[PDB]
């Protein structure tokens, strides 16, 4: 007796991408000492995809420790130029085409840009960069992600498994 | 797979500086140019982590001195960035590309200048490092030295132009 509502499209909707980006960025901001307390990324990951990205980003950053943090610090960013600079770095990262490694690099860079923004007293940019990441993933990178097996494939490759 | 497994072990032994183990694995048939998930070879990892003796034996046994990892780094980038002078010298002796560009156009001279490694800057310069090389910001190694308050290096780069 509860009848389904066949809703029309909501183009701006992207709940899973938003949650993933928010978790990773929040996790990284707390890890780097820029954010404290409750919110996305606080405590253990509550989704295997989120855990997979945390682990992948962590491992990448251990190997390329200052690659993106140096870039984010050196990049000239104001609130007015931030989207242009975000787009510049992202477009360079994906020269040669997407792959899972480049996706991880993209997340690491996005988090690094957010951290530097907090450091430079531009915390307002954090939420904005998250949304720019979401739009870039939902539009520029979506076809590749789908054709490559979706985020479920990423979780299989980078996650810690069904026991954990 | 046996061979792939030997490569994995060689990468790890080079990474943590286990010199005897590196030699044993090479004798077992490990590929000296095995690469890990980040495109790093044993030479990359040994160069990055300051393991000079391992760097030497890898080069003597056919390691690619100019191998490139996922972010465009060569062993020379890694030794230069991390301040390993002796390793920088041996890599250059073995034909390392002194002006190789990593991600964002970063050369070894950019990184040595940024990190304050004066002696490394000097050896890079002796081997033809390009003082005018611009990264994708337009920065030269001099600019990075200035940005990081390394005026002795900045002076050296200034007089080397």
């Amino acid at each position: 007796h509860h009848h389904h509502h066949h809703g029309s499209a909501t183009p701006a909707s992207a709940p899973d991408t938003r949650a993933l980006v928010a978790d990773f960025v929040g996790y990284k901001l707390r890890q780097k000492g820029y954010v404290c307390g409750a919110g996305p990324g606080e405590g253990p990951a509550a989704d295997p995809l989120h855990q997979a990205m945390r682990a992948a980003g962590d491992e990448f950053e251990t190997r390329f420790r200052r690659t993106f943090s140096d870039l984010a610090a050196q990049l000239h960013v104001t609130p007015g130029s931030a989207q242009q600079r975000f787009t510049q770095v992202s477009d360079e990262l994906f020269q040669g085409g997407p792959n899972w490694g480049r996706l991880v690099a993209f997340f690491v860079f996005g988090a690094a840009l957010c951290a530097e923004s907090v450091n430079k007293e531009m915390e307002v940019l954090v939420g904005q960069v998250q949304e720019w990441m979401v739009a870039y993933l939902e539009t520029r990178l979506a076809d590749w992600i789908h054709s490559s097996g979706g985020w479920a494939e990423f979780t299989a490759l980078y996650g810690d498994g069904a026991l954990e | 797979h046996h061979g792939s497994d030997l490569g994995k072990k060689l990468l790890e032994a080079a990474n943590v500086g286990q010199h005897d183990e590196v030699r044993i694995l090479m004798a077992n048939g490990a590929d000296v140019n095995a690469a890990d998930k980040y495109g790093d070879t044993p030479l990359h990892l040994a160069a990055m982590n300051g393991h000079l003796e391992i760097v030497e034996v890898l080069l003597k046994t056919g390691a690619d001195v100019n191998a490139v990892d996922f972010m465009g780094r060569t062993p020379l980038h890694l030794a230069a960035d991390n301040g390993h002078l002796e390793i920088v010298e041996v890599l250059l002796k073995h034909g390392a590309d002194v002006n190789a560009q990593a991600f964002w156009g970063k050369t070894p001279l950019h990184l040595a200048a940024q990190q304050g490694h004066l002696e490394i800057v000097e050896v890079l310069l002796k081997h033809g490092a390009d003082v005018n090389a611009q990264d994708k910001f337009g920065k030269t190694p001099f600019d990075l030295a200035i940005d990081n308050g390394n005026e002795d290096i900045a002076e050296v780069l200034q007089k080397a132009a």
